[PDB]
């Protein structure tokens, strides 16, 4: 469900998981500075929070 | 990843750019180190043939 803006992003690149700690789920996006900016607006419309 | 090989792509095609200006830069240069030479050397055949000239005008009225 937050991996559908990723692939929205470049699918090979942005490179975006939760490894552990299922206390709350480190869902982790690193891609860019620009386009990883928008990719965070449209997840954070998504839902999302840094 | 694509955005490895696109910072890859980045950072070589800044290379690519920064030895293209560098290469653009040094023909200057080169230019311009040898338009000034030869302006030295050009002006240094009036500034030695006008004295040997101007040396044998005196000689001969001498």
């Amino acid at each position: 469900l937050v991996e559908e803006a990723l692939r929205k992003a470049l699918e090979d690149r942005y490179l975006l998981a939760h490894e552990a700690y299922a206390g709350g789920v480190a869902a982790l996006v690193v891609v860019h500075r620009k386009e990883v900016d928008q990719a965070k607006a449209a997840l954070s419309r998504a839902g999302v929070a840094e | 990843s694509k955005l490895e090989a696109i910072l890859s792509q980045e950072v070589e095609a800044e290379i690519q750019a920064l030895l293209q200006e560098a290469e653009a830069k040094a023909e200057a240069v080169k230019r311009e180190a040898e338009e000034k030479a030869k302006a030295l050397l050009q002006a240094r055949e009036r500034a030695l043939e006008a004295q040997y000239r101007a040396a044998l005008r005196r000689a001969e009225s001498a």
